[PDB]
């Protein structure tokens, strides 16, 4: 079996989410979403913010508790063809921390120099923020802290220990989230100007640069996956 | 729309927008509106906001529904930031083209280098049509019409995707061997130095001295099509000319202004002191982008948005006709639903409780005096 | 294990494919969120597209990711197409931004929101690693042309826009022109950090003496951020957080 | 400070008070202090201006030494949204806690240094 | 003039500064003015004489609330006891953990092996009543600051 | 002989010098040549140029093949 059909729904589930999300908010992007004090915002863009929140909140720790739980108290007993499966498992849960980590950093990131340098901000909760911040950035926080759970738990090789680089990319790339925090006190406050390279922006742009640690994360995948099953063939 | 979120006093004292005016309310694709008016640079400029010595014309609006086709300060064209000085009265107008239907709330915006946005009242102003029948030509120094819309569309696609088949191509001429796994064993155990052997090292010099000469040639012939070609065209314009206002024959002192909280009124007494030769009647407080309308002495027929103008929220308390000379205290009472809409009652959250106005004095014949007010504004709670 | 030799091979293609969207949608992401929020105000823009500060600006904080990504491919796999296929992505993510939300949920053109090439650069640091494999070397001279051919690779792109206009008394060029019309609402022009003159800008050098200056700092910040990627890819563990 | 304490021995990551616990002591900062300064921020009427308390006390006990623009103190701006100034700055303040909390527990591991330095 | 102010240069200006004495003696009273990015700007002084004692001095003043207040000890009881309050939770927390030996023999118990010993139950629950406690003692405090004093600027 | 090379519309507006006179067009060594004029500060002054708020009135020259005994703005050293 190995290589199944999860990496098919890991995905379709965010690609159809986020696209469903994109109609969304160009259907009420405008009318409804422009003026932060209107009724129409409390009821089409707070309460997403509110809904989203709980939602996140409910389904991480359902999620990592989950995965905590049913972690595999006897790693030594492990064939290597189940290793291989479990390795193929977990290069399908990197897979979908790749992909929610674009559509968090890169689309709906991008998408604000589309909303901003349009329109004049009205709050902290931009309909586009209630998208990018509190939907692309908890959903890739979740999907990496789970990736990196299964494989502590799942996988001989990264069990024994935490592995820095994993650890950096888990954790770096959720600190953007906190640093909202630089972000609004540094538009309200420092810098009126809707500059996107404004120094208020060095905050997910350092914690960017830590999603670089996927190259050690990877290296030490490679070596899980090449532990019994390495071969043969290569190298031979 | 990006108002009624910002500080009370801030946009009470920074700007005052007045005479203004819309062509139209409704227009079709491609069809013309212009908004024309005043603004005075309050002189009380909030030490928080920097100067307007670079300042720019801008339109508050959701994304090019409109294009700016021109914008004038005085009466000369202001593409660029200009300079304003503080304490003086100019007078704009901005033409709009329709390019996007729907109903689009229109807001005519000061934008400062060192403070932000500063937004004047908005206007709903109605587009219908096709966005697919918008036209934005333009006639070059060269001799040649071009459409803004899609001018230059094809070649940048064509060079974009042009570049990228080549970064693709590159990319999978490495990627057709096994990627990682063996490579990685490869370089690990023992020196590498099999998987990087001729023709690969051929194949990259090919591709390095291909991209060198092709950016080469390439800009060539867009230096040989296209031989007339010009910089970006910036900077600060100086020298705008304000309006040179006759000195006012009305002269009003602030004794004492609150507001309730929570309340939508704001009341304040005024000592106005009437010069010249014609009795004087209060008829308006503007004081931010709300004006509040004595029925009696002034109405208002621009076309105003209704949200904006309170046609009797002003009320004084003797407003008969003030004979030149004479001196009278009054308390003037603004009170409308705009108070608390426009969050203009939220300037007890503001770290600076002092309020800036205009008020409207009109005569008999018709003919009105602009005098402006500033004083703090004490809430009161009992 | 595994079955036989070919299981493997097929194991090891269906690792590298997964482990390719892995590497290319991880990089998309942080090197999308570095340019944008350090360049992204010049890409995005034609207005912006000026011959100091984008030209200046662009080349040094992109060659970043490139310089680490080469660092760590090269060295592990010898495979010399980190450059390319950060620029790759980066140019995938920004192309999809600007269609389906720039012009897709605001409707300004693409002729206005395009952005900047960097192909032929990324193609210049890789082969000149791969060719001399000194990552000294990379950082002199593959720098120093990825600085260099960053404005001509555009020129083409660019050149059409720069035709003057004789617009309402006033002269502009088309982008100029464009940045004017197509109102940015919060964007006003004084924000554009563009070429404005000096009474120092001595003769038609504005392109060239910020190329040469982009290319300085592109080797100093190719030379930083390949030991950055050198750390990145570092294969400890931490025993406790 | 209780708060970093009882979230580093619970849980004895460092890395998780640093992100947890830091949060923590940004964010009760001013919830902490609005007790005792929540009395000193009650509007008065003074000579025509409006003034809280503080400000009373601070025009009236006359500081030499410090003129009321040294005064590094909210002024507002024309992007400053609503009832935002108090939970934006704690936000901000709990992220670059985290930040500065980080550096220093390793400042404090080179501090901790039991070395012997043969000669200066 | 209770806050800065913009001053044009060349322009003469008019000032009147009324004091309230407050402390007996013989003070040298200057009036001066302090420019925001030059320092201070010192006038003419004249000796004062107060006499009395500081003890009579009162500094009332009325709220918008309709209280009236004397700033020489308003509010010094209520932040006297939160500062008290506080500073004994934290040694409470200190003496609750120094009753045990401190130092060395913690000291040589990390050292040599594994500790996991001087920190158990209920030394965590302790913790967490801390942790507990103090959030809500945070929370209800403000909610209670914020039901007194409802009106703040 | 550092002009010809600042931007065009810089130096069109900037600073317009009118009246412009030289006491002598040949001198010896020690004796003295005086230059006077005036120079008017442009409205339009751009803003890539900070404001005149602290300016040197200075002699463009290869060196001290002359040495500046005096000068003066308005009348005054
Ligand atoms: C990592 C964990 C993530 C957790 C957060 C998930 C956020 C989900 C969206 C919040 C919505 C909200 O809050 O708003 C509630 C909205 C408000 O729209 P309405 O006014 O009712 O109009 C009618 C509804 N339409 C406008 C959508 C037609 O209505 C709803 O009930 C519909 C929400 C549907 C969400 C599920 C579909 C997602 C795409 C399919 C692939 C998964
Ligand atoms: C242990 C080390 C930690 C230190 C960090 C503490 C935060 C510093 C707070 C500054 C307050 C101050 O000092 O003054 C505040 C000054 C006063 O300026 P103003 O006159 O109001 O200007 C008016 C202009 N407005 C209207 C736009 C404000 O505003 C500033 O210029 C803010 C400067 C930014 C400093 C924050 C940078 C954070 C770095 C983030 C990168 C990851
Ligand atoms: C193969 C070896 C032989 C070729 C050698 C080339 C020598 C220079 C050619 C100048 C072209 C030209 O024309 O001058 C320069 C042209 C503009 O020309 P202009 O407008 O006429 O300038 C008017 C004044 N003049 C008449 C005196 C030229 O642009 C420039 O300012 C380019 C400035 C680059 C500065 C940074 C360089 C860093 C170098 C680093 C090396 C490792
Ligand atoms: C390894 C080294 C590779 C170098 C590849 C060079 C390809 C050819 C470029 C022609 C440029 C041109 O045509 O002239 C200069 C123009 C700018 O001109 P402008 O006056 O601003 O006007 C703009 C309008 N135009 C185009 C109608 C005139 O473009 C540039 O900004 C490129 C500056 C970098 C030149 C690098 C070559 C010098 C030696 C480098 C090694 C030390
Ligand atoms: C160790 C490094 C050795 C490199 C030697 C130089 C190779 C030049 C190749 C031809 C480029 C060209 O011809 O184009 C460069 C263009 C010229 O632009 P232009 O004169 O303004 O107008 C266009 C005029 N055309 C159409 C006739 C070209 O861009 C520049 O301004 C850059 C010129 C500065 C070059 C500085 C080199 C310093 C080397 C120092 C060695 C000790
Ligand atoms: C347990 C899970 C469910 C609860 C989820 C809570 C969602 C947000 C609640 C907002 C309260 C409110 O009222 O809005 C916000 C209130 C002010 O409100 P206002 O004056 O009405 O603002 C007017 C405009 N509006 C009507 C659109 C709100 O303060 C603030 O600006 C807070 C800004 C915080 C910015 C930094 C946050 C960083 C987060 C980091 C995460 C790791
Ligand atoms: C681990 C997380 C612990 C959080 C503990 C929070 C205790 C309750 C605070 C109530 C604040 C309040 O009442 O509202 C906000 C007010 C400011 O209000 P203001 O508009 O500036 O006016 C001031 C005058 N008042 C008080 C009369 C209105 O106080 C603050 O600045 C606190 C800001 C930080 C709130 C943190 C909670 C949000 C989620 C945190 C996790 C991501
Ligand atoms: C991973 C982190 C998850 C945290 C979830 C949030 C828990 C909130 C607890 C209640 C706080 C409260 O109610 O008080 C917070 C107060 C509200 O202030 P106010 O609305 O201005 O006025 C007072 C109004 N009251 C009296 C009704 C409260 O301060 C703030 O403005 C902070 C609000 C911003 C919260 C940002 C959270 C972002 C989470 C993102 C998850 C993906
Ligand atoms: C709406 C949320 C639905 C999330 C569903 C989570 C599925 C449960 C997670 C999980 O444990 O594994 C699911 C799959 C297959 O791996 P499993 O083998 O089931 O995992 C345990 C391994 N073990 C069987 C050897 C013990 O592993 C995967 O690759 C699933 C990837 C799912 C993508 C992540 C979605 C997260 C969205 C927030
Ligand atoms: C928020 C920012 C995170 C800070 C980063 C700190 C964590 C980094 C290191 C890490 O993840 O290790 C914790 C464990 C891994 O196993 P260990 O650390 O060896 O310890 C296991 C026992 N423990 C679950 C009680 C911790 O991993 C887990 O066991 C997590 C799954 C259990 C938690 C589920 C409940 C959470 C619901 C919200
Ligand atoms: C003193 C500084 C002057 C510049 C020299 C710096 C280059 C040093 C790089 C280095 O350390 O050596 C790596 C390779 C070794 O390959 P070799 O097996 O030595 O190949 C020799 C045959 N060859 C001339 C075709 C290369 O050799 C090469 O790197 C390539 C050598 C050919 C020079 C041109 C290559 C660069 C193309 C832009
Ligand atoms: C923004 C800057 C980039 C972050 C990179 C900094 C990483 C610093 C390295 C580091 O974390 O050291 C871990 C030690 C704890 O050591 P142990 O847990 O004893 O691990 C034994 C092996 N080791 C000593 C080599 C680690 O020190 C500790 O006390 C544990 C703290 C681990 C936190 C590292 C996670 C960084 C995520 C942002
Ligand atoms: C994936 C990230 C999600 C958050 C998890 C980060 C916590 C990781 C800390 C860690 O590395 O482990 C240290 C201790 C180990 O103690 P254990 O002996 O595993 O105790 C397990 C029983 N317990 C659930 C009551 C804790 O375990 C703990 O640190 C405490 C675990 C209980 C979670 C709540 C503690 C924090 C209170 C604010
Ligand atoms: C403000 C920055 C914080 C200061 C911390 C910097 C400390 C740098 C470490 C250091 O001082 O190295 C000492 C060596 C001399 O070595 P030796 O005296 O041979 O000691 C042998 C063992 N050892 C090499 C590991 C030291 O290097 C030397 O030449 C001796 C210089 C020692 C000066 C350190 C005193 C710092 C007081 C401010
Ligand atoms: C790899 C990222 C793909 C992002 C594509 C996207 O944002 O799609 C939304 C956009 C919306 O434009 P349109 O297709 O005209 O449909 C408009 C519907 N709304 C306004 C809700 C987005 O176009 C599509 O839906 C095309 C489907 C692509 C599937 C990968
Ligand atoms: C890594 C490079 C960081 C350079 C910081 C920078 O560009 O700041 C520009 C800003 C100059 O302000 P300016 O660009 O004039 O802002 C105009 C808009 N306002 C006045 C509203 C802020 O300077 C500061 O306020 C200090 C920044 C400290 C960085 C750690
Ligand atoms: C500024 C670049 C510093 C990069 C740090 C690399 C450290 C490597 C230690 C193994
Ligand atoms: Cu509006
Ligand atoms: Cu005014
Ligand atoms: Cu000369
Ligand atoms: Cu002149």
């Amino acid at each position: 079996l190995l290589d199944k059909k999860w990496l098919t729904f890991a995905l379709a589930i965010y690609t159809v989410f986020y696209l469903w999300v994109r109609w969304y908010e160009g259907v009420y992007g405008w009318s409804a979403g422009l003026d932060s004090f209107a009724p129409e915002f409390e009821t089409y863009w707070m309460n997403f913010l509110y809904t989203e929140i709980v939602l996140e909140i409910v389904t991480a720790s359902i999620l990592w508790g989950y995965l905590w739980k049913t972690r595999d108290r006897n790693l030594a007993a492990l064939t290597p063809r189940e290793e291989l499966r479990r390795n193929f498992t977990h290069l399908v849960w990197l897979v979908a921390y790749a992909w929610a980590i674009y559509w968090g950093a890169s689309y709906f990131t991008e998408q604000d120099g589309t909303w901003h340098q349009t329109i004049v901000r009205d709050t902290d909760f931009t309909p586009s923020h209630i998208i990018e911040f509190y939907l692309s950035y908890p959903i890739y926080i979740i999907t990496g802290f789970a990736a990196f759970i299964y494989a502590k738990t799942r996988l001989p090789f990264f069990a024994k220990g935490i592995s820095l680089p994993y650890l950096v990319l888990v954790v770096g790339p959720f600190m953007i989230l906190p640093n909202v925090g630089l972000n609004e006190w540094g538009h309200t406050f420092w810098f009126m100007e809707e500059l996107f390279v404004a120094p208020l922006h060095y905050g997910f742009v350092i914690f960017g640069w830590l999603a670089l640690a996927v190259m050690g994360t990877l290296t030490q995948t490679f070596y899980s996956f090449a532990q019994g099953g390495l071969g043969q063939s290569l190298c031979e | 729309h990006g108002e009624k979120s910002q500080a009370a006093f801030m946009r009470m004292r920074t700007i005052h927008w007045y005479d203004l005016s819309w062509s139209k309310e409704k227009v079709k694709i491609n069809e013309t509106v212009e908004i024309k008016g005043k603004f005075h640079v309050f002189e009380g400029w909030p030490e928080t906001v920097d100067e307007p010595d670079v300042a720019f014309l801008n339109v508050g609006m959701p994304g090019p529904v409109f294009i700016r086709k021109e914008s004038y300060i005085g009466g000369q064209l202001v593409p660029r930031s200009v300079r304003l000085e503080i304490g003086k009265t100019y007078d704009f107008r901005v033409v709009l083209k329709a390019r996007r239907p729907g109903d689009w709330h229109v807001h005519t915006m000061m934008n400062v280098q060192g403070g932000g946005p500063i937004i004047g009242p908005g206007k709903w102003i109605t587009v219908e049509g096709s966005m697919s029948e918008f036209r934005n030509p333009v006639t070059t120094l060269t001799g040649q019409t071009v459409d803004l819309e899609n001018y230059n569309e094809g070649n940048t696609y064509f060079w974009h995707a042009f570049w990228f088949a080549i970064g693709v191509a590159w990319i999978g001429y490495w990627s057709r061997r096994p990627i990682f796994i063996p490579r990685l064993l490869m370089v690990d155990a023992g020196r590498a130095d099999e998987l990087v052997s001729a023709t690969d090292r051929k194949v990259a010099m090919g591709f390095l001295a291909a991209t060198i000469l092709i950016v080469v040639m390439a800009m060539s012939s867009a230096n040989s099509k296209y031989p007339i070609t010009i910089p970006l065209q910036a900077g600060t314009m100086r020298g705008m000319k304000p309006l040179e206002l006759p000195a006012p024959t009305v002269s009003v002192k602030v004794e004492d202004a609150t507001y309730r909280v929570p309340g939508r009124a704001m009341r304040m007494k005024l000592t106005i002191t009437n010069h010249g030769n014609s009795p004087i009647r209060l008829g308006e407080f503007y004081t931010a982008s709300v004006r509040f309308l004595d029925s009696d002495v002034y109405k208002d027929t621009t076309g105003y948005p209704e949200d904006l103008l309170a046609e009797d929220g002003l009320s004084v308390s003797d407003n008969s006709p003030l004979a030149p000379g004479e001196t009278r205290t009054v308390d003037v009472t603004a009170s409308d639903a705009a108070w608390e809409v426009y969050r203009l009652s939220d300037i007890i959250y503001d770290p600076d409780s002092r309020f800036a106005g205009l008020l409207f004095f009109f005569d008999a014949t018709g003919n009105r005096q602009v005098v402006q007010i500033d004083a703090p504004l004490i809430p009161s709670f009992m | 294990a595994v079955r036989s030799h070919a299981e493997a091979v097929q194991v090891s293609r269906t690792i590298d494919w997964m482990a390719l969207f892995v590497v290319f949608f991880v990089i998309v992401g942080s090197y999308h969120i570095h340019a944008m929020l350090t360049m992204g105000d010049w890409d995005f823009w034609s207005d912006w597209k000026d011959r100091r500060l984008w030209v200046t600006v662009t080349p040094i904080v992109l060659v970043t990711f490139p310089a680490a990504v080469q660092s760590y491919l090269w060295e592990r796999y010898r495979l010399p197409w980190g450059a390319t296929v950060c620029v790759l992505g980066l140019l995938l993510g920004e192309w999809i931004n600007r269609y389906f939300n720039f012009w897709g949920w605001t409707y300004f053109p693409i002729n206005f929101v395009f952005p900047a090439s960097l192909v032929p650069g990324a193609i210049i640091l890789d082969t000149v690693l791969m060719l001399s494999g000194s990552y000294l070397f990379t950082a002199i001279v593959g720098a120093m042309g990825w600085g260099l051919i960053f404005y001509p690779g555009n020129w083409p792109i660019i050149a059409p826009l720069h035709v003057p206009v004789e617009y309402n008394g006033m002269l502009m060029s088309i982008a100029d022109i464009q940045g004017y019309n197509y109102v940015r609402t919060g964007t006003p022009e004084y924000i554009r950090m563009v070429e404005k003159g000096t009474l120092r800008t001595f003769g038609k050098d504005v392109a060239p003496v910020s190329a040469f200056f982009s290319a300085f700092m592109s080797i100093l910040i190719y030379f930083m951020w390949h030991f950055i990627g050198r750390w990145f890819s570092n294969e400890r563990f931490l025993q406790s957080t």
